[PDB]
RNA sequence: GGUGAAAUUCUUGGAUUUAUUGAAGACUAACUACUGCGAAAGCAUUUGCCAAGGACGUUUUCAUUAAUCAAGAACGAAAGUUAGGGGAUCGAAGAUGAUCAGAUACCGUCGUAGUCUUAACCAUAAACUAUGCCGACUAGGGAUCGGGUGGUGUUUUUCUUAUGACCCACUCGGCACCUUACGAGAAAUCAAAGUCUUUGGGUUCUGGGGGGAGUAUGGUCGCAAGGCUGAAACUUAAAGGAAUUG
């Protein structure tokens, strides 16, 4: 799909992995 | 060069936060730093209390800003009254 | 302009910088034209006008401070007043400035 | 001490005696020591000079303005503040004036005002950081600092106080027609909550 | 013989003024608009209202004592249109038909010598 | 039902005094109600009128002349030239395609303390024996034309005590001297004054205005 | 869609990206080159009379001026009746104006 | 007011409209074009300083000092980010009227941030002539913008003037056009997309069926937003360019 919704998928990839990794 | 960026505000250490420490750094550089004098010509140092500057090597004092000599809000008034003085 | 002609006095010509050396020259009737700065004080500026009109000498007011009058003469220091005794290839005595 | 404004002390002569009287002026940004100042109706329009509002054109800037004539100063004496002249009237000696909050006011034409913006501007910009900096500000003014929150207090000491959880309980918006003791909160509020842009 | 005034017509879209005044400009006589007479929202600017507005204006000034006028037409102006509306030139005839004299005419729409922004957006009124 | 139209006066406006006809129109004012005079709302008015009405010919039907009201001498209220201006439709006809136009602004004071802003339009001429379409002058030539337009206006004004200046301006004298002076640099055509605004003035001086009326 | 025209929006050539200008009808932003600039002169009195005003008026000759309104139209708006009308393949090439 | 028809509207204790002015912050119309200048992005009221710059003219000057360039640097629309000032108009968010089967969409009335600037940042666009620079050679045709030449040419007229401004021919450099293809091309079209199976003037960069994917991971750069770098497992026989009929 267009590269702002695909691109908004990196919000819930990065910031969710921040809770994961810093642990 | 010792510090990567912190500059003058490294005295506070790790306290108060990043956003406030940079906010202080912009103003605390100006008040401690030197001027270029209008009457004399010489340029060191000088500052003593908020508003009052300063004398280099001559002994004259000037009403300036809190953390700077030339306040830009007063500099435009210096030109505004210049225009109205003509008539 | 005045900045062009002052360069032509320095090379091939004579001049004395500073307040005391100006008064030494004005007393003896040597100076032909003195160049007073802007930021110089009024008490000093009024004195040189009175010294000049006795011996009858031109007093051109240089529009600009002492820091840029020093750069005009080709030096690395502030100057308040510049006399002109004998200009060689220059042409500032003939003109008004 | 304890004032956002550098003062200035000017020496005038006595017209009727061989003497000198010093007057304490608030220095506008532009003044310096060893400078002349011209105060009166016939005085000219420069930074520092004191003129009456009638002999001044529209769109000028002033400070230390008198409400009456003979008030000796009232309006716009704080740091980085200035009054702007808008209008004029021939019938009724009364100029139109805008105060630094926003609310305009009609002042008499013979009232005074010192020209220029008040010195020591940009004082509020720097943050205080450490609490000791805030202590030293109020140390040379009043005893108005370490303020405890009223909800944290007991129900005897303050209306909001009391309860198992720290809550107010009833509306903090209190009327104008109240009495002393009750008035703790927002007094005679038109709006509440977060305001957007325009004041 | 000839006492003059200024007729003034604001020929814009959706409205038509007829604003008669003296030579200086302050003292007015009549201000009968197109939308005052015909009451149906749509028919404020149309030629029907332009006739009826001018006839009422003619009856006012002839009772007072003003024979002729200087017509000075005005469009919406500024950033808007700069185009006279439907009931622009219908106002000029209705004064002549009634028997009120005319002299000197101009259009004085305020054309901005370099202007501020216009409405709609960058893509305009997409209908 | 008040009927305020019938409770009003009628007065005469007067021309001071370089124009041939010394009367214009018939303005009206409300009656002087107890303690409030009608003369307070008469002085300060501005009556803009055509120039051809003041003289006659349609050569001068190209302009607008304002008349600032001043005094009241037995209903004949007196005026004074407030400003000059070209009409709306008669200067846009001049700005044609395929030719450069020029303009120069001037600020000057007369012998009397009267500040006057004053402009001057000038277009480029199409020469005879031209195969070319355009007639554009270079930027170097126009800035020398803009020099000379300012000089001639600063010579005639500064001289002439306002009142005398209008008698020169009405019968296009200023337009001729710019044409002949600048033809060495560039031919030019039309050459007009456009506007003459009046910003500042001295004391009222009511009796000095009367010297015109006579 | 392949290459349609050579010049395209037209006169931006030996020149960077230029100033725009608003349309009359839509109030839409469009380049000043790609503008469709009609110049419409109109009589200030409508020609359906025209005598009726001048019969009752004062003065002889009479100026009777004209408004000088220059107009701009954002391409798609101009196809509604204005100076366009879609052309054929080889008819496109004619830069000479119709009539006169 | 505002609409195709409307409306919450705004107001009457003349709002709208008229005339005199005053303050504030914007943008520089018409003149404005198959014109100019700039390495690009981009630049349009007047005057004064400040240093740079292309072309042209030259029996001046030095005498290969040049071309293209990994690494590494300089600038770089609009939006956006911090922190100040400013804050008129239009205006994402958002309120709020209609239409509509629903409309939180297009239409309308307001409307925060933003739009302007001062110090920092960010480094991307259909940043498009979708055509990398330096060098030759090949075909005609008139216009135009800047110089430089010659014409007892025409005018300006203050008398010859002498400049200027026009005309006729010529010449270097520049933005572009027209007509033909003998050449080239898949063709639309192109005086360069020509001088290529008769293949070789010098040199930098990018690409190798479609998707997954400008994603994963690791570096590196930014306050952030995100840039620069950049895979595979696994899936599939087509995806696509230009033209002709209907
Ligand atoms: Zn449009």
């Amino acid at each position: 799909m267009r590269a702002k919704w695909r691109k908004k998928r990196t919000r819930r990839l990065k910031r969710k992995r921040r809770k994961v990794r810093a642990r | 060069k010792r510090t990567k960026k912190v500059g003058i505000t490294g005295k506070y250490g790790v306290r108060y936060g990043s956003s406030l420490r940079r906010q202080v750094k912009k103003l605390e550089v100006q008040q401690h730093a030197t001027y270029n004098c209008s009457f004399c010509g010489k340029t060191c140092v000088k500052r003593g209390a908020a508003g009052v500057w300063s004398c280099s090597s001559c002994n004259r004092t000037i009403a300036g800003g809190a953390y700077t000599l030339s306040t830009a809000a007063a500099a435009t008034v210096r030109s505004t009254i210049r225009r109205l003085r003509d008539m | 302009n005045i900045n062009q002609k002052l360069a032509l006095v320095v090379k091939s010509g004579k001049y004395s910088l500073g307040y005391k050396s100006t008064v030494k020259s004005l007393r003896q009737g040597k100076a032909k034209l003195i160049i007073i700065a802007a930021n110089t004080p009024v008490l000093r500026k009024s004195e040189l006008e009175y010294y000049a009109m006795l011996s009858k000498t031109k007093v051109y007011y240089f529009q600009g401070g002492n820091n840029e009058l020093g750069t005009a003469v080709g030096k690395l220091f502030r100057v308040g007043v510049v006399t002109i005794l004998d200009a060689g290839d220059s042409d500032i005595l003939t003109a008004l400035a | 001490a304890g004032r956002g404004a550098p003062l200035a002390k000017v020496v005038f002569r006595d017209p009727y005696k061989y003497k000198l009287r010093e007057e304490t002026f608030i220095a506008n940004e532009g003044l310096h020591t060893g400078q002349f100042i011209y105060a009166g109706k016939k005085a000219s329009l420069n930074v520092g000079n004191v003129l009456p509002l009638g002999s001044v054109p529209e769109g000028t800037i002033i400070s230390n303005v008198e409400e009456r004539p003979g008030d000796r100063g009232a309006l716009a004496r704080a740091s980085g503040n200035y009054v702007i002249v808008i209008g004029h009237n021939p019938e009724d000696n009364k100029t139109r004036v805008r105060l630094p909050s926003g609310a305009k006011k009609i002042i008499s034409s013979d009232a005074r005002g010192v020209i220029g913006v008040v010195a020591g501007g940009g004082r509020i910009d720097k943050p205080l950081l450490k609490a000791g900096r805030a202590f030293h500000k109020y140390r040379v003014k009043r005893n108005s600092w370490p303020k405890t929150r009223g909800v944290a207090m007991n129900p005897v000491d303050h209306p909001h106080g009391g309860g198992n959880h720290q809550h107010i309980g009833k509306a903090s918006t209190i009327s104008r027609g109240a009495v002393s003791g009750q008035k703790a909160g927002l007094i005679a509020a038109r709006r509440t909550g977060l305001l957007r842009g325009s004041q | 013989s000839q006492v003059f005034g200024v007729a003034r017509i604001f020929a814009s879209f959706n409205d038509t003024f007829v604003h008669v005044t003296d030579l200086s400009g302050r003292e007015t006589i009549a201000r009968v608009t197109g939308g005052m007479k015909v009451k149906a929202d749509r028919d404020e600017s149309s030629p029907y209202a332009a006739m009826l507005a001018a006839q009422d204006v003619a009856a006012k000034c002839k009772e007072v004592g003003i024979t002729a006028v200087h017509i000075k037409i005005r469009a919406t102006g500024g950033t808007r249109s700069k185009t006279p509306g439907p009931g622009g030139q219908a106002a000029l005839r209705a004064l002549a038909r009634s028997g009120l004299r005319i002299g000197r005419i101009e259009d004085v729409t305020p054309v901005p010598s370099d202007s501020t922004r216009k409405k709609g957006g960058r893509r305009g009124r997409r209908l | 039902v008040v009927d305020p139209f019938t409770r009003k006066e009628w007065y005469d406006i007067k021309a001071p005094s370089t124009f041939e006809n010394r009367n214009v129109g018939k303005t009206l004012v409300n009656k002087s109600v107890g303690l409030k005079n009608a003369s307070d709302s008469l002085k300060g008015r501005v009556v803009e009128v055509c120039l051809a009405d003041l003289q006659g010919s349609e050569d001068h039907s190209f302009r607008k002349v304002k008349l600032r009201v001043d005094e009241v001498q037995g209903k004949n209220l007196l005026t004074n030239f407030h400003g000059m201006d070209f009409t709306t439709d008669k200067l846009r006809s001049m700005v044609r395609k395929w030719q450069t136009l020029i303009e120069a602004n001037v600020t000057v004071k007369t012998s009397d303390d009267y500040v006057l802003r004053i402009f001057a339009i000038a277009f480029t001429r199409k020469q005879a024996n031209q195969v070319k379409r355009t007639s554009y002058a270079q930027s170097s030539h126009i800035r020398q034309i803009r020099k000379v337009i300012s000089e001639i206006l600063t010579r005639e004004v500064q001289n002439s005590t306002l009142a005398q200046l209008t008698s020169k301006l009405i019968p296009e004298v200023i337009n001729k001297e710019i044409e002949n002076a600048t033809k060495d640099i560039f031919p030019l055509q039309n050459v007009h004054i456009r506007k003459v605004k009046l910003l500042k003035q001295p004391k009222f001086d009511l009796g000095s205005l009367l010297s015109l009326h006579g | 869609m392949p290459k349609k025209r050579a010049s395209n929006g037209r006169n931006k050539k030996g020149r960077g990206h230029v100033k725009p200008v608003r349309c009359v009808n839509c109030s839409r932003s469009v380049p000043k080159d790609k503008a469709i600039k009609r110049m419409a002169i109109r009589n200030i009195v409508e020609a359906a009379a025209i005598r009726d005003l001048s019969e009752a008026s004062v003065y002889a000759e009479y100026a009777l001026p004209k408004t000088y309104n220059k107009l701009h139209y954002c391409i798609s708006c101009a196809i509604h009746a204005r100076i366009v009308r879609v052309r054929s393949r080889t008819d496109r090439r004619i830069r000479a104006p119709p009539q006169r």
